[PDB]
RNA sequence: UCUGGUGACUAUAGCAAGGAGGUCACACCUGUUCCCAUGCCGAACACAGAAGUUAAGGUCUUUAGCGACGAUGGUAGCCAACUUACGUUCCGCUAGAGUAGAACGUUGCCAGGC
RNA sequence: UUGGCACCUCGAUGUCGGCUCAUCGCAUCCUGGGGCUGUAGUCGGUCCCAAGGGUUGGGCUGUUCGCCCAUUAAAGCGGUA
RNA sequence: CUGGGGCGGUCGCCUCCUAAAAGGUAACGGAGGCGCUCAAAGGUUCCCUCAGAAUGGUUGGAAAUCAUUCAUAGAGUGUAA
RNA sequence: UUAUUGGAGGUAGAGCACUGUUUGGACGAGGCCGAAUUCAGACAAACUCCGAAUGCCAAUUAAUUUAACUUGGGAGUCAGAACAUGGGUGAUAAGGUCCGUGUUCGAAAGGGAAACAGCCCAGACCACCAGCUAAGGUCCCAAAAUAUAUGUUAAGUGGAAAAGGAUGUGGCGUUGCCCAGACAACUAGUAGUCGAGUGACACUGCGCCGAAAAUGUACCGGGGCUAAACAUAUUACCGAAGCUGUGGAUUGUCCUUUG
């Protein structure tokens, strides 16, 4: 019931909505991390800002 | 007379075409005395439905049990590869 | 370097702003404009009165709902209750 | 020289030349058909120049139709003018073929004859073609 | 339950055909002195009436032939990703239109009398 | 070649023909080698491989281009601001 | 204004399309109008339903009146859509 | 921004019921070729009985983060450009012009694309002779595999062009000819004698020709490659001013036991 997110690819050169989602998870620059409780509000966002993030557990 | 299929496990993805490279063809069944079960018959024996009656007729298939007395309802014949995909079945009851 | 033909028309009108001006669900006030058209694409319902062939506007307070009551016609009502 | 009699407005756009064919890709009339497989235009003068070459090899024997009647106009602005004062007048007509739709249907012929005659008119067209016979 | 009056339900309810009756209730007719009136005519509107008639209207029971609604599977398009200058492929979500399986000859509120 | 677009140059990038001098492609004009001819021979048509070398003197107009005279084995087509 | 300029044509309002299923959105892109009219073609209360297609009937436009039947809007709305 | 529900509108697609355009069959409508309708098919920016993906306004909705708005001083811009896609104009011509919508440059240095504002990764506070990794690569110039396994091509294709032409070469499928003995070859004018394959199609990967331009090879960047090329998978390693390790910088928040 936990997920930790990791931003692997960078954020420049991606259109204006996906660059605006990736701070709402709390990531701020590359190779950062944030630990978030599992929630179907969360796991809809990482569907949109997939192909960037590396998740686990 | 000569047909067989597996009950095609549902919610298949859009990788359904890389098994159409092998000579399969998806199909569903209808009918009075049935419920709508997607089947996966291989078209290698569909040079052997012309070889029984032609188009209008009856041939059973046996997806486990209950080999339905069926009839070929419709094609989806897409040319440029000269093949058939998504034929359909219909019981007579 | 040859004299090219004359165009004929150009000449557009200006614009008018049409369409919905409030939306399904929110809270409106008794003078506001719901929808407006050059015809009748949305009939009025209860507590909504027409204008001069335009501007379906709410009579009194409440929230708005869109609704159909025929096979093609559509209407707008406002219920003050909450 | 097949033309439309009446046309609503004489200066129109150009069709979206992508995608598959709409329909009409099953032969209905003849026994033998000729369909296309690449995506060009035909300009209302091929379609008669593929009709006169077709007729004479069969010596006007069996039935032959066409299936592609050109509807759309297309305009070419006159000889070497600068850009922009309005569209030019029409000069021909056109009907866009998608890949995989039938051009010609022939009947009243054996197989070994008509398969020659479709080839001799396939070189009069600016498209790639492929023989076909009544999907059954 | 059934007949009538007024409601809601996207024609699944309607037209198209066919058979059944009575008027305790609608009609059909009997007329125009009056109420009223046809740019004319009491066919219609209204009024005065009840000997006839179920043929018609409306009611009821069958027929899926006319329209209408309509699923599962597909294919085209397509937001996101990848590759590439090809009238492109490939992968991951949503998902029709036509066409077939068919459902369908209405449903239910409240009144007054059986 | 005739154009289309306006990207560099207006605190100047001199513009047509001709003389002087060349240099480079080959889609070859002569010469060298072949196939094929509805090629008797001598001539001739057409096509392939080939740049090594040759490619004229005058009248006319500013001319380019062009026609015309007399020859020659031939009087090639082009790029190089 | 201007695919450099004069030349030709344009200069404000109204309606579509282009315009990419909210609104918006250009070009010397494609099509049309207006610079008013109506004392009733405005307000109200009642009542009626169409152009056509047949079928016959003094006059016959093919069609100017009359009836009958099948007509869901295929007519009409002073003016362009 | 995201899930949930409810909504507005008619594009891509589809379709012919609507105004319009169409080629075929029978259908009537004079005294030897034509005049309404009906069946089977098609077309559309100004044709829609239908009709999605996405975006767009609102939930007094719940999760995560950091904005938003009102007023008052100070401006600068109103010459944009290339890519990726939906379009008009142009000739489905341009490094063209004109709109939508994104990115980057402008105003951004580094690494790759041989060099190269606009493409591909990624955002530089400064130091160090420290480690992992992205895009592209791994015989030499030049850091890293002459890695592993299956195949393919024999042209320098890789390392710039189509219509067409063709017993090139592979894995694929169907079918008719068959020790009764063909298809190669002999001798007859009825056709005999020779002992292992032959034709048609059907779909595909990789090739060849078609292929001519101007100082000098002349689009591999060069050397050079028959694997150092293409396809298919699996493994490490190099690879930036990215991220970490570490030293001190200036400002802000929070502890504030002033670290
Ligand atoms: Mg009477
Ligand atoms: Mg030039
Ligand atoms: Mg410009
Ligand atoms: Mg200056
Ligand atoms: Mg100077
Ligand atoms: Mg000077
Ligand atoms: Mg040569
Ligand atoms: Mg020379
Ligand atoms: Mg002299
Ligand atoms: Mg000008
Ligand atoms: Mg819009
Ligand atoms: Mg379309
Ligand atoms: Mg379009
Ligand atoms: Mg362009
Ligand atoms: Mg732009
Ligand atoms: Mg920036
Ligand atoms: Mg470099
Ligand atoms: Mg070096
Ligand atoms: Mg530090």
């Amino acid at each position: 019931a936990k997920l930790q997110i990791t931003l692997t690819r960078s954020v420049i050169g991606r259109p204006e909505t996906q660059r605006k989602t990736v701070e709402a998870l709390g990531l701020k620059k590359t190779n950062s991390s944030v630990v978030v409780e599992d929630n179907p509000a969360i796991r809809g966002q990482i569907n949109k800002v997939k192909h960037l993030v590396t998740v686990e557990e | 007379s000569l047909k067989s299929i597996i009950r095609q496990g549902k919610q298949t993805r859009s990788d359904l075409k890389q098994l159409r490279k092998s000579g399969k063809v998806p199909a569903v069944v209808y009918g009075y005395g049935t419920k709508n079960v997607s089947v996966k018959v291989d078209e290698v024996e569909f040079i052997k439905v012309i070889r029984e009656v032609g188009r209008n007729g009856v041939i059973e298939l046996g997806v486990g049990s209950k080999t339905i007395k069926v009839m070929v309802a419709d094609y989806q014949f897409d040319p440029l590869k000269n093949q058939i995909t998504h034929i359909d079945f219909l019981a007579i009851n | 370097k040859k004299g090219v033909s004359s165009t004929k028309n150009g000449r557009d009108s200006e614009s008018k702003r049409l369409g919905a001006k409030r939306a399904d669900g929110q809270f409106v006030t008794g003078g506001s404009i719901l929808y407006r058209q050059r015809g009748t694409k949305i009939y009025p319902g209860e507590n909504v009165g027409r204008g001069g062939d335009d501007t379906l506007f709410a009579k009194i307070d409440g929230v708005v709902k869109f609704e159909r009551k025929g096979r093609d016609k559509k209407q707008v009502s406002v219920y003050a209750v909450a | 020289m097949l033309l439309p009699k009446r046309v609503k407005y004489r200066r129109q756009h150009r069709p979206k030349t992508t995608g598959r064919s709409k329909g009409g890709n099953y032969v209905t009339f003849g026994e033998f058909g000729l369909q296309a497989t690449t995506t060009s235009w035909i300009t209302s003068r091929q379609i008669e120049s593929a009709r006169i070459a077709m007729t004479r090899y069969m010596k006007r024997g069996g039935k032959v139709w066409i299936k592609i009647f050109p509807h759309t106009p297309y305009t070419k602005k006159p000889l070497e003018v600068r850009m922009g004062a309005g569209k030019g007048a029409v000069e021909g007509w056109i009907a866009v073929v998608k890949p995989g739709r039938i051009l010609f249907e022939v009947a009243g012929v054996s197989e070994e004859v008509a398969r020659e005659a479709l080839r001799l008119a396939s070189h009069k067209l600016p498209v790639k073609t492929k023989f076909v016979k009544r999907e059954e």
